[PDB]
RNA sequence: GGGUUUUUCCUUCGAAACACGAAGGUUUUUAUCCCUGCC
RNA sequence: GGCAAAAAAAAA
């Protein structure tokens, strides 16, 4: 007998000012004993709302939370880029206690174009024998982006990391790693290495590279 | 005031034992309910366990019980969490909480300690070593430009950059570590300054890495003159 | 029907989900207790 | 009308 949380959505994108509602439904009773937390990404969450209504001391105004029978809403009444966070919902009515899957809440702002950088394996790796070029695209949005790899102008697959940060609690612009990893004998062996980004700040797709040796 | 930091977590193999604690400080334990919840790296938390006050009672969630067990000492106001018969399932960040003043906020839980990271894994733990990123120009350099630390082949997570021992916070990008097919992982970290006090100031990154015990400290520079 | 004597469920509170405590509640079961004498 | 009686245990 074991009661579930069932959370809604899994991930949803307002912008500033948006309304915004999450809901959980109970697979059976839990009084109003339902409890609402804010976590950003790697930190401790956050008490947003206990008694699946109150207020926690110290929350701001724009979240509320409300309860009808089973099904519990939690309202963000305008949002705002502070928060950008992951929500739960908290059943405490019975033991054991159940949270739900979470919300992702993402943010809307404009579109704000990457700028593009490379960067040349430090030879302190090529000390090591093994080569890592890295692509960089710093402040934008929206997240998705696409990066390419050209090697003598031969376009490039299977042999790259991409790696982006969470969404900027201040600005909502996001940030990528496009991490190439080869040998000591590829780096030498081809002459340039260019990293071609097609994105929405860009009319045309940018391009930024260099030559090996002339560094 | 009120803090509480749990600790004891890291590199564990599979059917290992670990004990977490979790010292509290602003507020005596004997008189809330404290709870263990986990969260699993990406995915949501869970519930493991919980004291309750006075009575001493513990509960547990199905998936933990049988192996895990909680304990409170008073005197040292400190929870503790003894883990035995440890599977890759169970390889997780563990949260400490507390369960706030009945008339304060219910059954909510209002304080939860930042976490301490339990790996459960066959292999054995690698230090990073780590190379600067540099400013590349073939011309002249009066701009904005950016320049970074790449940190390649550790095991396990986690690794903690800092820019020149924290006087660096403006711009910083600490990416999320990637695993590679090698099995271990490689980050990097990026800042970005105006290049106009690039001549005059120093860069170097703090990065440390407890499970390996490695702290090491790059100098990034330019490139070929 | 009205009770006596024991139980429980619930409610508010005690730093308090259970256990312990305080102050309260209005119901109902057992033909498995009493409804008897006196001006 | 005025008194006096009597008396075991379960459940929400």
């Amino acid at each position: 007998s074991d009661i579930q949380m069932t959370q809604s959505p899994s991930s949803l994108s307002a912008s500033v000012g948006d309304r915004v509602t999450i809901t959980c439904r109970a697979s059976q009773s839990v009084s109003s004993a339902v409890a609402w937390y804010q976590q950003k990404p790697g930190k401790a969450p956050k008490l947003l709302i206990y008694s699946a209504s109150s207020l926690y001391s110290g929350v701001p105004s724009r979240f509320s939370g409300s309860r009808s029978g089973t099904d519990f809403t939690l309202t963000i009444s305008s949002l705002q880029p502070e928060d950008f966070a992951t929500y739960y919902c908290q059943q405490s009515y019975s033991f054991p206690s159940t949270f739900g899957q979470g919300t992702k809440v993402e943010i809307k702002r404009t579109v704000a174009a990457p700028s593009v950088f490379i960067f040349p394996p430090s030879d302190e790796q090529l000390k090591s024998g093994t080569a890592s070029v890295v692509c960089l695209l710093n402040n934008f949005y929206p997240r998705e982006a696409k990066v390419q790899w050209k090697v003598d102008n031969a376009l490039q697959s299977g042999n790259s990391q991409e790696s982006v940060t969470e969404q900027d609690s201040k600005d909502s612009t996001y940030s990528l790693s496009s991490t190439l990893t080869l040998s000591k004998a590829d780096y030498e062996k081809h002459k340039v290495y260019a990293c071609e980004v097609t994105h929405q700040g860009l009319s045309s797709p940018v391009t930024k590279s260099f030559n090996r040796g002339e560094c | 005031e009120v803090q509480l930091v749990e600790s004891g977590g890291g590199l564990v193999q599979p059917g290992g034992s670990l004990r977490l604690s979790c010292a509290a400080s602003g507020f005596y334990i004997s008189y809330s309910s404290i709870h263990w919840v986990r969260q699993a790296p990406g995915k949501g938390l869970e519930w493991v366990a919980s004291i309750s006050p006075y009575s001493g009672s513990t509960y547990y969630a199905d998936s933990v019980k049988g192996r895990f067990t909680i304990s409170a000492d008073t005197s040292k106001n400190t929870a503790y969490l003894q883990m035995n018969s440890l599977r890759a399932e169970d390889t997780a960040v563990y949260y400490c909480a507390r369960q706030g003043y009945r008339r304060r906020s219910g059954r909510g839980f209002d304080y939860w300690g930042q976490g301490t990271l339990v790996t459960v894994s066959s292999a054995s733990t690698k230090g990073p070593s780590v190379f600067p990123l540099a400013p590349s120009s073939k011309s002249t350099s009066g701009g904005t430009a950016a320049l970074g630390c790449l940190v390649k082949d550790y095991f396990p997570e986690p690794v903690t950059v800092s820019w020149n021992s924290g006087a660096l916070t403006s711009g910083v990008h600490t990416f999320p570590a990637v695993l590679q097919s090698s099995g271990l992982y490689s980050l990097s970290s990026v800042v970005t300054v105006p290049s106009s006090s690039l001549g005059t100031q120093t860069y170097i990154c703090n990065v440390n890495h407890k499970p390996s015990n490695t702290k090491v400290d790059k100098k990034v520079e330019p490139k070929s003159c």
